[PDB]
């Protein structure tokens, strides 16, 4: 009866709108108020997941429907299931930790924390939206906060990166809007935008293919798909590391979530048509990004291309029409949200001390900064698909989903299985080299770098608190999969003969 | 009960013990809940803690502000300030 | 880093993939690598003394804040073990978060909390600024040192 | 050919009349499960092994873990259903009626166990699983 | 500054067995586990004090080995990795030889080394077992605390991690505890008619009963 | 009889608390942890001694018996997939566990005095104990997934220990070279495991061997795929045992400290390839050309 999801969506942006009533200077009160709001919201989502979400239910849960515009038949409609609660919890966790890690920011702290809370609200509103136009609105609601965060707290090339990001996202999202208009106006009697009634809609093959292309262009601009990935390297490389958490851990997974929710669920026939061509694209994306990563002298650009490489396993699990492949895609979503954010955070904190960019001049950092060396090595191992971490089990489950797939027969099933395997040969080749060019060797450092130079309690806590779920999922993957084994099956139930 | 013995000719016999065990969804929710409260506690405690580098003079004295581009802007600013100081010195003299 | 003088440009190229440390022929083995640089000493301090020193160096919360920050996690673990209702746990966690954040807002401000322009003024003027900001109300401070935050004025 | 064009094939009907009389198929069957093609000997070995795996499910039966009981039951039930179909289809004609009767009793026990799990009734689940247990022990004794 | 390999005597205000009392004049804290406990004055003579210190050390080590060899196999039997262990009945079991000939062989073998130890106590340094390598210098060991390659292959003594006095008092205290433990086990095996861990189990449950006063 | 095997999960997981506590301390309480240097080493030695005593009792039981004991549990329960984890105690496992424990306790005792004046003492012993845990998990593994998990974990420990002195540039190159050379073998081993799962449908050794023998003897599978999977499986053994053509990592693996050279590249890690080939020998026997390839290599 109580509007839980509406309260969860509204609370961060509504609380951040009141951050301008504070007449205090500095950043202390602003950052403590922002972390209070973030932790209260996190506890609210924890209560919702604990007491009102049932992982055994394949249906929509905690639905809320309020008619907002009559002409479009447009409703503020919210609802969660096994697909959305994982991204919602990840969004809350990563956004709270990014607010905590953005504490040295003393320039325009009020606007920074307001934009962080706005990003919180927009991501949560996207992940819990059951209306197509509401989905599009929540998709669009992050162009301005990320643009401002990039252009006001980014790197050397922040302005060009922000312009490229906003223009690329608008270019994808106009195709998203065209797909929304096409799907929502297909009704013979009246327009409809609810996903529940749209999941039973029947389209001709050509119109379904056109709608799939219209949605897929947007979901390939957002989730990096070759060759619509060029915004990502300069956007993530020249962004603040706290913003890089949201960019590489949350915003990248939104394209995959839209692919499951819309392309995979609403339009199954066009998805079955397009998936074998998506498999080759994902494998070539893995190889292409894992080969582009050694060519990048910049550390953050290398990490961004690593993120592009890791998105290929999600693409494969999407295109492999099995329950196991979709479960592996969700597991890789969670694993990458836990790995890329921490890697970007460590890179930013290390740059705040070393103040160097290109890898060929950052030797010997392990001598003054051993703890950040340890965390960087551990998160590289997590990136390396090492067992005991979530990445290995995610890639293994994706491999199993391909092997167990019934759509493909033998030879492609070989040539793709070999394919990503080449990727996990290329993934060490730069990553360890990165460490070898960033921590190994001897350099004579200043005496002032002997003390008060390593990561403090806050950075250690952030890295540990993102590292622990990685180990917890790599040991017991069903800490995540059990939330979405049922709903994924329902998503697969439309892909078989009926 | 949950124990199977297989005999193979020319091979040592095998005794297999099996236990199909899985965590309940309540236990998983408890793990998630405890990790959320641990995250909140750590955020509070380690935000209340002192930061050895970001509160130091080595960071704030150089012009740091938590912003990722302060180094390049500070460099261009000190070159422009040197040129302006030369202009001031030539104006005074 | 930052250079007040334009640095000499690199005339000779360097390999990108090479290790950035010193040359192996210039490496002082046993010293540069900490392999023969730990000689023991009878003067080793207490283990628990080291634990207390490391904990106190982090500047822990003290008093009621220290009490709640110490007693939060064992209370949550005991409540989850004793099968007490979880709504009470959520109420306690929210109350702890709000109380902790309010107490932290009540704590005085330090020089590192402000802008680099405020940090890099005259040290005596900065000390007077910090002393006033923690003493008078925020409205009096804003009506007295407001123009110091117009960074285009100077 | 590289990939299938239409929708993926569903539950292939058994040709040994081991399904339900009214429907022609069993409720615990799950579509999309990859069954490896080994042959009659491999199907018999997998049948015995998976009967042992389902007899390893005493621990999973509880008030909190009935969904995992249902999931494991559906998975292994599809596996042993199609393995039983394979071994009956390649059995001698004299041995087909008893094998079909044993399979029918085992799958009726599977349906009763799934029905008990659905109502979240634990004593009913235990009794139905005990009947399933004696049937599975009979299955491994037959197929050793 | 470095590693001191000499025992440091305890200060005269060290904790005592009976606080508020005057420690005896022959117990100045130079021995391990020195708590000033000598009501009968048995350590008045320094030579007999040295002999009694060596005897206490020997009894300590034998008692610790004894209690370990009682408890760990008993803890394994209760777990289930030992079929029929019983330390009381262990002496009357059937082995490859009679107890008498085994006792004679043990007497000869042990009276070799106990007698080499006697010669070392009477004449320190008369018997040396640590090798005299060409340029390695062998430090002079204390009587009753030998050990180079064989007895101290860890180099945990001679001032390494804990000072020699600290580790020696630790050894002596664990030894006294083990002597008391072994005498308790010997009396319990004939009083309760049961094993040690079983007696502990029936004492932990309802400790008001199942005691010395209920057999 | 059956009691000892039940409590054998303790064999890989007994050294683990020392690396866990050392890592947590050295990341959070460095001075307090470093105050207990030789104490940590002796704790590792005592835990490995307990593991060695258990393994000796297991070996003595295995010599005078005609039974192999396997324990399994359901790691993952999904609608489409299900994974298992457990331990198998066959004579090869007992032999390997005896070899590992007996060499490793002496290596720990040696490392106490080898790194007497080093500052990375605690990190060194944490790395060694974590390798011991990984290798003991590898030799007692019951399915191919667990084998691959502890295979890659052992490779990770070797990478960490070879480049122990990270300030040395030669070790800096050598650790990465060793990890990549072993990762080629890991890629081959994973491909072989996936192919074996596709052909058979199982990861357990006995069931996979019986299924493969039935398939080969009745000509129900093409021989080229079987030979390819066997060669891919043997590639991992070639890489980890440092054989042709993936032998290049072994000479550079000696840029690490000598006890690591002994324990890792002399007795245990280089024996992982031999252990894997001997474990998969009933599979390789029926496959036509793979035994000649193994002998030629
Ligand atoms: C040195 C200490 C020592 C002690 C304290 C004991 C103590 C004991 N023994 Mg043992 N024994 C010892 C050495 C030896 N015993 C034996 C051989 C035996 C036998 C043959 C028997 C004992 C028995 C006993 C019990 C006597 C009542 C008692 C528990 C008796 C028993 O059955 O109780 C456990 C018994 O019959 N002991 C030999 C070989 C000669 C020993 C050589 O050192
Ligand atoms: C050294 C420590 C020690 C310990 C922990 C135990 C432990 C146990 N004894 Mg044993 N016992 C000991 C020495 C010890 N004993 C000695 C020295 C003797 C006689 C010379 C006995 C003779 C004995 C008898 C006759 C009986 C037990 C029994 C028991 C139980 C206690 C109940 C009781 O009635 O006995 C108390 C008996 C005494 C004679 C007291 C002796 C205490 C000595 C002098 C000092 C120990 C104190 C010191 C503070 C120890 C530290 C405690 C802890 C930190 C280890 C318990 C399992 C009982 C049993 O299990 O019945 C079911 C029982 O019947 N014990
Ligand atoms: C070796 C045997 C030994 C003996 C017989 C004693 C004897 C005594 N100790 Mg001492 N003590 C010893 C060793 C010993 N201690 C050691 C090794 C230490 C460590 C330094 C101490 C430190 C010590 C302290 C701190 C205290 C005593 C106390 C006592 C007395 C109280 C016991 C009692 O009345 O309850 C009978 C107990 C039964 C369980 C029956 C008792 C006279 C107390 C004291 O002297 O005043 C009361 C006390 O407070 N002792
Ligand atoms: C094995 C025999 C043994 C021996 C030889 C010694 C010897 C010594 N003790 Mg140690 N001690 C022992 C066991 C022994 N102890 C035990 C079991 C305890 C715990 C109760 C202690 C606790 C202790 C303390 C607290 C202190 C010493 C100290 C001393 C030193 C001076 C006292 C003396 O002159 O001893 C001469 C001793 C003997 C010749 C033994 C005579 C015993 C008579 C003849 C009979 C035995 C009594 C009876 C059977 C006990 C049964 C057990 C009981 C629970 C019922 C000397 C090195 C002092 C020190 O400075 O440390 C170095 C001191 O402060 N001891
Ligand atoms: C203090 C000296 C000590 C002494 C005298 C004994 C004496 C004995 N032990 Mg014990 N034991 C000890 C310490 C000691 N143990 C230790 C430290 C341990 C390790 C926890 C054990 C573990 C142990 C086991 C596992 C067994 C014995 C058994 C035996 C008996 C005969 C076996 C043997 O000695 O020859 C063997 C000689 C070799 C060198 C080989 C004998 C009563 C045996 C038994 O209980 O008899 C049925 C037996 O099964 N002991
Ligand atoms: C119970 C504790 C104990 C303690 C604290 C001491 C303390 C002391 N002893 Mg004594 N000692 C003991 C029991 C003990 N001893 C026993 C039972 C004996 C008879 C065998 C001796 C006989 C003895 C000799 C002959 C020598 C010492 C020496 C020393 C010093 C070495 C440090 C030490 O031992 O490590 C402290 C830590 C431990 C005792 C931990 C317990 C060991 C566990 C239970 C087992 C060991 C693990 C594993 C099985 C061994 C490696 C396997 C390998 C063989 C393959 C120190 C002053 C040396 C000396 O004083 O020279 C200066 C000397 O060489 N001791
Ligand atoms: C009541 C408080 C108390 C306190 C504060 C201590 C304090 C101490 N004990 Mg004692 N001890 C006590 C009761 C106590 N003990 C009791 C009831 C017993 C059983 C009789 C012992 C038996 C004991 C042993 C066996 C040992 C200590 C040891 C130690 C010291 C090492 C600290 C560690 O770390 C420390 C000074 C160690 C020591 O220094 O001796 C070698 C040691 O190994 N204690
Ligand atoms: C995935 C695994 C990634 C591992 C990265 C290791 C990085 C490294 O060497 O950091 C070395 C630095 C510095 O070591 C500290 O500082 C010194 C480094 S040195 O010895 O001078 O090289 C030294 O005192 C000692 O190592 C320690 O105190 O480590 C730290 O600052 C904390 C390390 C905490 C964990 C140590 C034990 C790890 C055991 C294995 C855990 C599982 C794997
Ligand atoms: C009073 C007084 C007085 C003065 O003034 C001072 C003083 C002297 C200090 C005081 C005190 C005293 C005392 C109390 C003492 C005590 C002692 C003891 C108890 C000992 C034991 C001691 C003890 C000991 C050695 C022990 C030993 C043992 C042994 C070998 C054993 C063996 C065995 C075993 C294992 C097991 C098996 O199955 C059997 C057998 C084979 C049998
Ligand atoms: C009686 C009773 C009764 C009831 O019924 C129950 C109860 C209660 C349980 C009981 C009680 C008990 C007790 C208390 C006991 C105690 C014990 C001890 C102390 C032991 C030790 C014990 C101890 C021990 C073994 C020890 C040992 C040791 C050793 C070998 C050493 C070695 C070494 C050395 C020298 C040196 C080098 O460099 C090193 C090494 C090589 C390392
Ligand atoms: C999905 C999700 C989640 C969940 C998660 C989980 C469920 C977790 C669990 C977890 C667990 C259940 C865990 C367990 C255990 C663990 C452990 C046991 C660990 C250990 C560790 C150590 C001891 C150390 C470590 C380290 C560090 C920290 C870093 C450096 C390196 C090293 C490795 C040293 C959350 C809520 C976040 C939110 C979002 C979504």
């Amino acid at each position: 009866s109580f509007p839980w999801l509406t309260t969860i969506v509204v609370l961060p942006i509504f609380a951040g709108s009141l951050i301008f009533l504070f007449p205090h200077r500095g950043n202390k009160v602003i950052r403590w108020y922002t972390i209070c709001i973030s932790m209260i919201e996190l506890l609210l989502m924890t209560y919702v997941f604990f007491y009102h979400f049932q992982p055994d239910d394949p249906l929509i849960q905690l639905v809320e429907d309020y008619k907002w515009i009559n002409f479009f038949d447009f409703h503020w409609r919210l609802g969660i299931d096994g697909l959305s609660i994982g991204p919602i919890l990840l969004t809350g966790f990563i956004t709270t930790l990014a607010t905590l890690a953005a504490w040295p920011v003393t320039r325009n702290s009020q606007l920074f924390h307001f934009l962080m809370l706005a990003m919180y609200s927009a991501q949560i509103g996207l992940f819990s939206s059951r209306d197509l136009l509401l989905f599009f609105i929540m998709w669009e609601l992050e162009l301005i906060p990320v643009y401002l965060l990039l252009s006001m707290w980014g790197g050397k090339k922040r302005l060009y990166s922000a312009t490229k990001f906003i223009l690329y996202t608008a270019g994808g999202s106009i195709f998203l809007l065209m797909g929304v208009l096409g799907v929502g106006l297909y009704g013979s009697n009246e327009p409809t935008l609810n996903l529940e009634t749209l999941v039973n809609q029947s389209y001709p093959v050509a119109l379904e293919i056109i709608f799939y292309i219209g949605f897929f262009i947007a979901f390939a601009v957002k989730l990096p798909i070759i060759p619509l990935h060029t915004w990502l390297p300069d956007t993530h490389g020249e962004a603040h590391y706290s913003t890089c958490m949201l960019l590489a851990g949350i915003l990248l997974k939104m394209g995959a979530y839209g692919l499951v929710r819309i392309n995979m669920e609403l339009l199954p026939h066009a998805h079955s048509i397009f998936s074998p061509w998506l498999m080759i694209i994902g494998t070539m994306q893995i190889i292409y990004a894992a080969s582009t990563s050694p060519g990048q002298r910049n550390l953050k650009k290398r990490i961004a291309y690593s993120s592009v490489s890791h998105m290929g396993f999600i693409i494969i699990g999407i295109s492999s029409i099995t329950d196991t492949g979709l479960n592996g895609a969700i597991l890789q979503i969670i694993s990458h949200g836990f790995i890329g954010a921490a890697l970007f955070f460590l890179a930013g904190t290390s740059y705040d001390r070393i103040r160097l960019v290109y890898l060929d001049e950052m030797g010997g950092i392990a001598i003054p900064m051993p703890k950040i060396f340890t965390l960087f090595s551990s998160f590289s191992m997590a990136s390396l698909a090492l067992p005991g971490m979530s990445g290995f089990i995610a890639e293994l489950i994706v491999f199993f989903g391909l092997i167990t797939s019934q759509k493909y027969l033998l030879i492609p099933k070989l040539l793709i299985t070999f394919g990503m395997a080449i990727g996990m040969i290329l993934t060490p080749i730069y990553l360890l080299s990165m460490s070898r060019q960033m921590f190994y060797g001897y350099k004579l450092f200043n005496i002032s770098n002997s003390s008060f130079f390593d990561s403090g309690p806050r950075e250690l806590f952030v890295s540990t608190s993102i590292f622990l779920p990685v180990i917890g999922i790599g040991v017991y993957p069903d800490l995540v999969l059990s939330l979405s084994v049922e709903k994924v099956e329902a998503i697969l139930s439309n892909y078989f003969y009926r | 009960m949950a124990v199977l013995v297989e005999h193979v000719e020319g091979q040592r016999d095998l005794i297999t013990h099996k236990s199909i065990w899985h965590l309940s969804d309540a236990a998983i929710k408890n793990v998630y809940l405890f990790y959320m409260m641990f995250t909140c506690w750590g955020c509070c405690v380690f935000g209340a803690a002192k930061d050895p580098y970001y509160d130091s003079e080595q960071y704030r004295g150089d012009g740091g502000d938590g912003t990722g581009h302060w180094v390049y802007e500070k460099q261009e600013d000190i070159e422009e300030a040197g040129r302006a100081a030369l202009w001031r010195e030539e104006l005074i003299e | 880093g930052l250079t007040d003088i334009e640095p000499d440009l690199n005339e000779d190229p360097r390999d990108r993939w090479a290790t950035n440390g010193v040359a192996p022929e210039d490496f002082v083995y046993g010293k540069y690598d900490e392999h023969h640089t730990f000689y023991e000493s009878s003067e080793k301090g207490s283990f628990w003394g080291a634990v207390a020193e490391e904990y106190n160096s982090m500047d822990p919360p003290t008093g009621f804040q220290g009490l709640i920050s110490w007693l939060f996690l064992p209370a949550v673990a005991a409540g989850m073990y004793f099968n007490v209702p979880g709504d009470y746990l959520f109420i306690g966690a929210g109350l702890f978060v709000i109380i902790f954040c309010i107490i932290e807002m009540d704590k005085p401000d330090q020089p590192h909390n402000f802008e680099p322009q405020i940090y890099n003024m005259e040290r005596g003027a900065r000390d007077k600024l910090i002393a006033d900001y923690n003493t008078m109300d925020i409205w009096d401070f804003n009506e007295k040192y407001g123009d110091l935050w117009d960074f285009t004025l100077k | 050919q590289l990939w299938l064009d239409g929708p993926l094939p569903g539950l292939r009907p058994a040709e040994n009349k081991i399904g339900n009389e009214e429907t022609g198929t069993r409720t615990f069957l799950k579509k999309g499960i990859y069954m490896a093609n080994i042959g009659t000997k491999g199907s018999a070995l997998r049948l015995r092994k998976y009967a042992f795996d389902l007899l390893a499910m005493e621990d999973l039966i509880g008030q909190d873990t009935l969904n995992y009981v249902r999931r494991y039951l559906r998975f292994k039930g599809t596996f042993m259903y199609y393995d039983f179909d394979k071994v009956i289809s390649a059995a001698p004609v004299a041995d087909k009626p008893p094998l079909t009767n044993l399979a029918n009793r085992l799958f009726d026990n599977f349906e009763k166990l799934q029905e008990a799990v659905k109502l979240k009734d634990v004593p009913l689940t235990r009794s139905c699983y005990d009947d399933t247990a004696v049937t599975l022990q009979e299955v491994m004794n037959r197929m050793a | 500054g470095g590693i001191s390999s000499v025992c440091e005597p305890l200060p005269p205000d060290r904790p005592l067995w009976f606080p508020g009392s005057t420690p005896p004049q022959w117990l100045d804290g130079s021995l391990p586990g020195d708590f000033g406990f000598d009501p009968l004055g048995l350590g008045s003579d320094p030579e007999t004090l040295r002999w009694f210190a060596q005897a206490e050390l020997m009894h300590s080590r034998w008692a610790m080995l004894a209690v370990a060899g009682i408890l760990i196999p008993e803890w394994l039997e209760s777990i289930g990795l030992m079929e029929n262990f019983n330390w009381y009945d262990a002496g009357s079991r059937e082995y490859f030889a009679d107890p008498t000939t085994l006792f004679v062989v043990q007497l000869a073998l042990m009276g070799w080394v106990e007698g080499r130890r006697w010669a070392d106590y009477v004449n320190p340094g008369c018997v040396d077992i640590e090798p005299k390598l060409p340029n390695r210098k062998n430090p002079k060991p204390d009587v009753g605390y030998p050990g180079g390659l064989w007895f101290d292959f860890m180099m945990w003594g001679r001032g390494s991690p804990e000072p020699v006095m600290v580790l020696r008092t630790k050894e002596i205290k664990n030894g006294r505890l083990a002597m008391l433990a072994f005498v308790g086990l010997c009396f319990q095996a004939v009083y309760t008619g049961e094993g040690p861990l079983e007696n502990l189990s029936r004492h932990v449950a309802d400790p008001g009963h199942c005691n010395i006063f209920s057999a | 009889m059956e009691h000892i095997y039940q409590y054998a999960w303790i064999i890989p997981f007994l050294p683990l608390p020392v690396p866990l506590l050392i890592g947590a301390g050295l990341l959070f309480f460095p001075t307090a942890t470093k105050n207990l240097r030789r104490i940590w080493a002796f704790s590792s030695i005592s835990l490995l001694s307990i593991v060695m005593i258990f393994s000796m009792k297991l070996a003595i039981q295995q010599i005078n018996s005609n039974s192999i004991y396997q324990y399994l549990w359901s790691w993952t329960i999904n609608n489409d997939f299900s994974l298992e984890f457990g331990y198998l105690m066959d004579p090869l496992t007992s032999i390997m566990s005896m070899l590992i424990t007996t060499v490793a306790i002496l290596v720990l005792i040696y490392s106490d005095n080898y790194m007497s004046h080093d500052q990375g003492y605690l990190r060194f012993f944490a790395y060694m104990s974590f390798f011991n845990t990984s290798m003991l998990g590898l030799v007692t593994s019951s399915n191919l997934i667990q084998i691959y998990i502890f295979w890659e974990l052992v490779g990770m420990c070797s990478y960490l220990l070879i480049g122990f002195w990270f300030t040395r540039p030669i070790a800096a190159n050598a650790c990465q070279k060793a990890f990549v050379t072993n990762r080629v073998g890991d890629f081959g081993l994973l491909l072989g495991i996936l192919g074996l799962y596709w052909i058979t449908g199982s990861f357990e050794f006995r069931d996979l061997f019986e299924i493969f023998n039935n398939l080969i003897k009745n000509n129900e599978v093409n021989s080229l795929f079987c030979i390819l999977c066997a060669f891919l499986l043997f590639a991992g053994a070639v890489a980890k045992s440092a054989q042709f053509p993936l032998h290049v990592w072994l000479p550079d693996a000696m840029e690490g400290p000598t006890p690591i050279s002994a324990l890792i590249h002399a007795a245990t890690m280089v024996a992982a390839g031999i252990f894997l080939v001997a474990r998969l020998l009933p599979l390789f026997v029926v496959i036509p050309y793979i035994m000649y390839v193994i002998s030629f290599i």
